[PDB]
């Protein structure tokens, strides 16, 4: 099915501390492929999959290029936003973006996006049609404002549609062994009294890739979302992820509750029981 | 491949 | 403006004590991104503690993996250790076997 690039950036303020720090990160789906620290000592461009290092100095030359520029870029823009929002320079203030695209079965774009945040906080974003933009308050559109006589969108589109979609393309040719698998979790379960009243049923899903999945509890056919523990979907280390699901339920009666799982790489969605 | 353009706010 | 962040331990593979594993601390959803990760054995800070680089959410929250190669064995305790503007005092959360 479908698979999607991103790069996501975050340049941080410290006044006195310094100079604004600046981390970016790229993927594939849920694989790190590059990353740029500005306090790297390096001021290169590193590989983080071992796919990306096929790729000769000519490429860490050109994309060295483009990020330490947006680096400098958005330095600036830290202190233009320090403006247009009347803050003083004793704190920090962070800037992000992200930018991509999303491509079909077939590699043909799907969706593409362009959205800035200043801290943590929605600042500007470039819509679907990749015409129009979203400012979320006054401050943005100053910015808005700016960004269509000189039809940014324009530029930004022709990247997402272009640049974005080919060498996503590209990577999923060289690293298809990496990039192409589905991982199916392994699923157990587990079993422990709170008191003499009540046990906790946990429901496990280990080793999976892509990082997307469902874990639901069920009481009797019942949807049981209010009395469910379910934490975040969390990575392994080796580029598989983690997820459970926890029911309270009283004793003598772990009977009645199921807890179902739907991933990729399950044919039929699963049901466990204990 | 990352991005080609900036703009400045 | 400013989120605290959601702290979980555990293991790569289950926990086969004389086995070898990777003891991970995942922090996810916190603002803003300064923050610190410690591990600990039996209280002690581990020293060789690698982490992943700097990523964010759907919804700009910010995330980390902090991991360490370890062996658990049956006397010791490990945790993990956060230090964020949020926290008033550095939060601990213990490794659970189960968790």
């Amino acid at each position: 099915g479908s698979h999607s690039m991103r790069y996501f950036s975050t340049s941080v303020s410290r006044p006195g501390r310094g100079e604004p720090r600046f981390i970016a990160v790229g993927y594939v789906d849920d694989t790190q492929f590059v990353r740029f620290d500005s306090d790297a000592a390096s001021q290169r461009m590193e590989p983080r999959a071992p796919w990306i290092e096929q790729e000769g100095p000519e490429y860490w030359d050109e994309e060295t290029g483009k990020v330490k520029a947006h680096s400098q870029t958005d330095r600036e823009n830290l202190r233009i936003a320090l403006r247009y929002y009347n803050q003083s320079e004793a704190g920090s203030h962070t800037l992000q973006m992200m930018f991509g695209c999303d491509v079909g079965s077939d590699g043909r774009f799907l969706r593409g996006y362009h959205q800035y945040a200043y801290d943590g906080k929605d600042y500007i974003a470039l819509k679907e049609d990749l015409r129009s933009w979203t400012a979320a308050d006054m401050a943005a559109q100053i910015t808005k404002r700016k960004w269509e006589a000189a039809h940014v969108a324009e530029q930004q589109r022709a990247y997402l549609e272009g640049t974005c979609v080919d060498g996503l393309r590209r990577y999923l040719e060289n690293g298809k062994e990496t990039l192409q698998r589905t991982d199916p979790p392994k699923t157990h379960m587990t079993h422990h009294p709170i008191s003499d009243h009540e046990a906790t049923l946990r429901c496990w899903a280990l080793g999976f890739y892509p990082a997307e999945i469902t874990l639901t509890w069920q009481r009797d056919g019942e949807d049981q979302t209010q009395d469910t523990e379910l934490v975040e979907t969390r990575p392994a280390g080796d580029g598989t992820f983690q997820k459970w699901a926890a029911v309270v339920v009283p004793s003598g009666e772990e009977q009645r509750y199921t807890c179902h799982v739907q991933h990729e790489g399950l044919p039929k969605p699963l049901t466990l029981r204990w | 491949n990352y991005n080609y353009r900036y703009r400045l706010f | 403006i400013q989120r605290t962040p959601k702290i979980q331990v555990y293991s790569r593979h289950p926990a086969e004590n004389g086995k070898s594993n990777f003891l991970n601390c995942y922090v996810s959803g916190f603002h803003p991104s300064d923050i610190e990760v410690d591990l600990l054995k039996n209280g002690e800070r581990i020293e060789k503690v690698e982490h992943s680089d700097l990523s964010f959410s759907k919804d700009w929250s910010f995330y980390l993996l902090y991991y360490t190669e370890f062996t658990p064995t049956e006397k010791d305790e490990y945790a993990c250790r956060v230090n964020h503007v949020t926290l008033s005092q550095p939060k601990i959360v213990k490794w659970d076997r189960d968790m």
